[PDB]
């Protein structure tokens, strides 16, 4: 298991590497074996979609109590945890962990 | 049928369907004899207080009834706490009532 946290895979997803293929600017008009240092300037721009399909283990508690949950609070504040300010920059409020239902040991 | 065996069991669990959770809730009671076996007729001057607004008439009768008008009658704390956390909503279906191992004494 990986140390920082996670699923360690023997075959994680693979990586996905992606290149702009180069365009030479223009060749001189006699021959050189050198290899074409001029290049056209060029960026590419595109949408990517990732798809994940996650499977649960419902919690299946007999505890009378109730448990603590994830919550957020409600008191006025400036702007709303995990929302966009006034500038349009996203933030995320505090690190949330995945450990608030309860098992007997 | 008998005296020596019973006539049920106990089973006071929550069993989370799909969209249905199924309560059950067994309790042990106790039935004294009310009135004196009588059908008493009571007044707000059959306990002497006297208020227009508090005046009643009526009658006493020698029975008693079962009551499960609550919620905690059916949801543990935390049963409550699994349904009110992800649920925009509920309603009863369907009700069954038992009355087993009746002992007089």
């Amino acid at each position: 298991s990986p140390l920082m946290g996670g699923f360690g895979m023997k075959h994680p997803p693979p990586q996905i590497l992606i290149k702009n293929t180069p365009v030479p600017a223009d060749p001189p008009t006699a021959f050189n074996k050198d290899k074409l240092n001029s290049f056209i300037t060029q960026y590419s721009t595109g949408q990517v979609s990732v798809e994940i399909e996650w499977e649960l283990q419902k919690e299946n508690s007999k505890r009378w109590n109730p448990e603590i949950q994830y919550t957020s609070n409600y008191y006025k504040s400036n702007n709303v945890e995990f929302a966009v300010n006034t500038e349009g920059v996203y933030s995320e409020p505090r690190p949330i962990g995945t450990r608030y239902l309860t098992r007997n040991l | 049928d008998g005296v020596g065996s019973s006539s049920g069991n106990w089973h006071c669990d929550s069993q989370w369907l799909g969209d249905r959770v199924i309560t059950t809730s067994t309790r042990t009671w106790a039935l004294p004899t009310y009135n004196n076996h009588l059908y008493k007729q009571i007044s707000n001057s059959t306990s002497g207080g006297s208020s227009n607004d508090n005046a009643y008439f009526g009658y006493s009768t020698p029975w008693g009834y079962f009551d499960f008008n609550r919620f905690h009658c059916h949801f543990s704390p935390r049963d409550w706490q699994r349904l009110i956390n992800n649920n925009w909503g509920f309603r009863p279906k369907r009700l069954n009532f038992k009355l087993f191992n009746i002992q007089v004494k």
